[PDB]
């Protein structure tokens, strides 16, 4: 509906432990950055009327170079494309790089579905720095960054509204990630209006062939039921929580969604899971609004 | 020496043949028998899960790992070099030069998680297989080389010969190996003007030593300037050779 | 620039260098305290450094014959009179400093 | 009510000084640990931890009531500007730093230069022998700008003490001047200047008077 | 409680020294090494590395209670001056030095020189032969100020003491200036001249009456 | 315990003396190594290399109780004054000189 | 300055120059005697210094014919008497060694 391009640039983005990172983050950093930073403002009560009204939703950071990136179809194609028959090897060493590979072209979500096999493009490599405290044992520690090239930029898809354009314009000069106590989440929000006239198949009504996306999770009244015959990964997705009244922070439930691009059958509905380990005066709010397209 | 460690990865390459359809060369045997298929496992698995056992004695390493795939061998990095590119030796007599073979070896510190520093040496073997198959990944990804240009000739008449070449001169002879490794790396933007300087360099080693241990240099001029202006895959096997060498004695 | 110099310098007469590193420790010094002061001030400045700094060659083409014979190959002279622009007097820096590693490549 | 105060500034090193980096991969020309710089160019840059570890320690001797000993734990008239895993009245750091790149590339090829990282020849006197460990390091450049962005935002409470952060920040710019910041900066590497120190604000909604 | 001294002073050289630089570049006429410099420009300035390891050497030989060994390990009551990495009582030192440029270039291309450093010839004599090694050196030009700033700050424990520590460092400074600083200054090349002994307070915390 | 004696003393040149300089520009009526004297002004002046170049040889062949051969080891009695970079007991000089300025320009003119 | 200097020198009469560098050894070097003497003090103090340094090129043009046909060329009493600041004073230091280069260039 309406895409915020925004690029990064040495940023940081863990999942798992704080020393590892990767190149992209799940969906679920986002929601739970702008309900953290509304109490600051002063409207915190106004976005949780928001949220839970169906059309209002996020997308997970996508690539953007020279045109908006989408990720690969979860076991598409099937046993029937074998792109150029010449020998076993070559064959087998060749259908490894359609795994390894991350996000897909806005113009080859049709070509890849007929037989085609290529090398992701190199957005970016992996670097990491060094820490230490000389006044503590010397002890140190190592995380890594994630430092963007040849033009790499990402974008976020919502809703477009008169309160969602301004919570989003103090997230750029306030970190999103990582070490935010030291610059890692810094950014720019380039603002457009025209999207793209191809990429306007996001759907949830019909059911065709659809792709859930930005970490599904099925609703108790339809789990089984769109769970069989379908492609998925489970992943994983925790970590402390970060309140100012418990003196303790108790560690949130751990909630194994799936990943970006799984490929199922019908149309989920979407809710909102609370974390709740033992007693918090707030509530620990989640994402958990897959979209779909049509492919 | 250095009080730092590195981590090998060594894993087979090539995997679909000698086991789906490779063995076909003649139309008289069907060479798709399962027993000729199921003793290329068994014979491989000697080498990979037993022999390294035995390959890694008298050395100040330990495999950790050791399976017909990929291995997970830590330790100080005097001994890990030295058996990382001999384990390959046994491997071509073994199978007669059919099966090639690609890894990578990473120096790290002290003290350091072992996620990012088992994760950051897996990243050269994938990045080790862009040009095609037979390749190699030194300490970082730069150092995209053939592996076998190593021990034919930067382990053999490269980085031996400054061993005994170069020994003689210590302290402040060793105040130019610093600069040589610059001037390797400034070659796209500055190419004529950094072969000029060049010539330069290798007059200011001969002149500040003594009469007699001139004797000693009088080739290594020639042959240096001869690896700069030859092809663009033989300035990087320099920049090789100045490294180990600093590394080795040091402190 | 860098390419005329390394046919140029070995183009000569009798073999074997007379002339040394020692008796030329004057010419090549006083280019280089003209390119560290061309990039903190302008040219119109410095207009006094160059007509000294040409004199240093002529006076050196009287005294001896180790001299003569490379100014008037290398066109030293001609080299002195095209400058005029603080680009231009840089690139005149760079090029002396190239006849001087390729003299002691060949001989010292 | 909810502003967004950044301070922009460019320092200016009148002295160069010696950060150890990472690993040695882009400067190998050097015996001990050389300077980080960026993994995809060739820029020396200065991490955005080495602003905040550094500016804390030399501020909080001098306003503070207690003698300190561990961090996140001394002096809580200014532990909301940093951080503190303790107290429950803050948690967030209101001061945002940035990774000061090198900016001053702009106009450094034209007047020709040697590169971006110079070698010092150092050692030592065992006052029993002459020289001891021919060791060397890698110091930088003079004379190189770079973009420091200090970020500032209140939250509502933030309201009867807005004009008494602001003697804080001020006091400890000029502090950090007259002071090293590097490693082995006991022998004068740091000692930065902060030229054109300037605030702006982005969102709108609190005006500039105590620019200076 | 907490005050910034620094000991603003003009260096003279009024004798020629000579430091061993890192690569020799600064002039394609040397053969030797020569005197570190900028690496940006060409401007003959002098470390501070040479006047920390210079100054505490020279000291430590008469205000000591122990024969010294080792660095770092040598007489208590001034190892906190400088510091120590042994110690537990303190680690970081109270001394800043810094950088010294030359500044006197604003004045000296109106009389109109040669350069701004020359090249001495020297040799040795075998008493058995006549001239061996002609090998040659690259002195300082005479007469050329220097910025010199001494970063001093107390840490409250800095009380009963403070008279004590300027006997330390004013004798110090008188006491470089009959001796060598440098390389190879044992035939009189060093002996520096602080003009100018003046030290002022930048922070405005402890008054000034010790100034001479 | 820690002194410092200056010998503070007023060189008088009975006689012109010649030693070979720098490079030969100091006149452009010269052709021979002139006489080393100061980079910035023009004044001649004696540098301090050639007092302990000449002092320490001519004091060692009397005060000495063996052939010498090369210089920093001979005569052990005398080496502590100047230096030896081969003995372990000492490495720097007690006997630092300097260069001597020409002083007399202000009643020469 | 150095651009007059290489035509009007070579514009002579008879070939091979008679006059050699080792007669003209004092008014050579009494030129430099000021040039390092108006850095140090003013110009005001050297008053008797450039009225002796002016007698001593017209003393050289009555002793020998090679002293005559080089003042009245080159202008040399013309320049020492336009000459009254520390600043003027100076470039006529810097063209008389101009013309020892030039020379020795073509002869000796
Ligand atoms: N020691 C072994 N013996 C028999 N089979 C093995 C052994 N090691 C691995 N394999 C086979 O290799 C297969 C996995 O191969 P893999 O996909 O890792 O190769 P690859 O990484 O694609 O090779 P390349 O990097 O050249 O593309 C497994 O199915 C397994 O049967």
């Amino acid at each position: 509906y309406k895409l915020y391009i925004m690029t990064f640039q040495n940023a940081h983005f863990g999942s798992g432990t704080l020393d590892s990172s990767k190149l992209t983050f799940s969906a679920d950093r986002i929601f739970s950055a702008l309900v953290l930073e509304s109490l600051k403002m002063g409207k915190l009560d106004a976005f949780l009327a928001e949220a839970n009204q169906d059309k209002f939703t996020l997308t997970d950071a996508f690539p953007f170079q020279f045109g908006p990136f989408l990720p690969k179809p979860i076991g598409y194609p099937k046993h029937d494309q074998i792109d150029q028959s010449v020998d076993v090897k070559e064959v087998r060493r060749q259908a490894k790089l359609s795994k390894k590979l991350q996000f897909l072209a806005l113009e080859n979500v049709d070509d890849y579905l007929n037989g085609e096999l290529f090398e992701n493009e190199e957005h970016a490599v992996i670097d990491t720095v060094t820490k230490n405290q000389p006044h503590k044992d010397g002890n140190l520690y190592q995380v890594a960054t994630t430092r963007f090239s040849n033009d790499t930029s990402l974008y976020v898809i919502a809703n477009e509204s008169d309160l969602l354009n301004e919570l989003m314009s103090s997230l750029q000069y306030s970190g999103l990630g990582g070490k935010r106590s030291s610059g890692f989440g810094r950014f720019e929000l380039d603002i457009q209006n025209i999207p793209l006239e191809l990429s306007d198949r996001l759907t949830k009504n019909h059911s065709d062939k659809v792709m859930s996306l930005t970490t599904a999770l099925p609703v108790d009244a339809d789990l089984e039921e769109a769970m069989e015959d379908g492609h998925y990964l489970l992943t994983k997705s925790s970590g402390f929580a970060f309140s100012h009244a418990t003196n303790e922070n108790y560690r949130k439930q751990d909630l194994y969604k799936f990943a970006s691009g799984s490929t199922f059958s019908k149309t989920f509905e979407g809710q909102i899971v609370d974390v709740r380990p033992l007693d918090f005066p707030h509530a620990v709010l989640n994402y958990a609004k897959p979209l779909f397209f049509k492919l | 020496g250095i009080k730092r460690l590195a981590v090998v990865r060594l894993d087979v390459d090539d995997l679909g043949a000698a086991f789906m359809a490779g063995f076909s060369r003649q139309g008289n045997g069907q060479y798709s028998t399962l027993s000729r298929s199921a003793t290329f496992s068994r014979s491989m698995s000697l080498f990979f899960k037993v022999y390294i056992n035995q390959f890694a004695s008298d050395k100040k390493l330990s495999i950790i790992y050791a399976g017909g795939d990929d291995v997970f061998a830590i330790g100080s990095w005097q001994d890990i070099i030295a058996f990382t590119v001999e384990l390959r030796q046994n491997f071509i007599k073994w199978t007669n030069g059919k099966l090639t073979l690609s890894a990578g070896i990473g120096l790290f510190a002290d003290k350091t998680p072992i996620s990012l520093m088992a994760h950051q040496t897996g990243e050269l073997e994938e990045a080790a297989k862009g040009n095609e198959k037979d390749s190699i990944s030194l300490f970082s990804s730069d150092y995209t080389f053939k592996f076998d240009r190593f021990i034919t000739n930067v382990y053999d008449d490269k980085l031996e010969q400054i061993r005994y070449f170069f020994n003689h001169q210590d302290e402040r002879g060793k105040n130019f190996i610093y600069k040589l490794i610059e001037l390797l790396r400034n070659y796209e933007s500055e190419e004529k003007m950094n072969v000029a300087r060049l010539a330069y360099y290798l007059t200011r080693l001969e002149e500040l030593t003594d009469k007699d241990e001139r004797d000693k240099f009088k080739q290594f001029k020639k042959l240096f300037f001869k690896w700069y202006t030859n092809n663009e895959s033989d300035r990087k096997e320099a920049e090789l050779a100045l490294l180990l060498y600093v590394y080795e004695i040091r402190k | 620039k860098a390419e005329r110099a390394i046919s140029l310098l070995e183009k000569d007469n009798k073999g074997n260098y007379l002339l040394t590193t020692s008796q030329i420790r004057k010419l090549l010094s006083l280019c280089s305290s003209l390119y560290d002061r061309s990039k903190e001030r302008k040219f119109d400045e410095l207009i006094n450094d160059v007509s000294y700094l040409r004199v240093q060659f002529v006076y050196q083409a009287g005294r001896e014959i180790a001299v003569k014979d490379l100014i008037e190959k290398a066109q030293i002279l001609e080299a002195l009179k095209e400058i005029k622009d603080r680009e231009t007097l840089q690139r005149f820096c760079r090029y002396m400093e190239a006849l001087v590693a390729y003299f002691k490549f060949y001989g010292g | 009510t909810f502003a967004k105060i950044k301070f922009s500034a460019q320092i200016r090193l009148e002295t160069g000084l010696h950060i150890g980096g990472s690993d040695a991969f882009a400067a190998i020309g050097a015996i001990d640990s050389p300077v980080i710089k960026d993994p995809i160019t060739n820029i020396p840059i200065i991490p955005g931890s080495s602003l905040k570890g550094k500016m804390r320690t030399l501020l909080a001797k001098v306003y503070n009531e207690k003698v300190a000993e561990k961090p996140s734990d001394d002096s809580d008239i200014l532990s909301r500007l940093f951080g503190n895993s303790k107290d429950k009245r803050f948690k967030m750091g209101r001061l945002i730093f940035r990774d000061a790149f090198l900016s001053n590339a702009d106009e450094l090829d034209s007047l020709g230069v040697r590169s971006y990282t110079e070698v010092k020849f150092e050692n030592t006197i065992d006052r029993i022998t002459a020289e001891a460990n021919p060791r060397q390091i890698e110091r930088a450049i003079r004379n190189s700008t770079f973009d420091f962005e200090l970020i500032y935002e209140i939250t509502d409470e933030n309201e009867n003490q807005v004009e008494e952060d602001f003697k804080v920040i001020r006091d400890g710019l000029k502090l950090l001047e007259l002071d090293y910041l590097g490693g082995s900066g006991s022998r004068g590497y740091g000692k930065v200047a902060f030229e054109k120190l300037k605030a702006t604000t982005v969102f709108g909604n609190y005006d500039v008077k105590t620019l200076n």
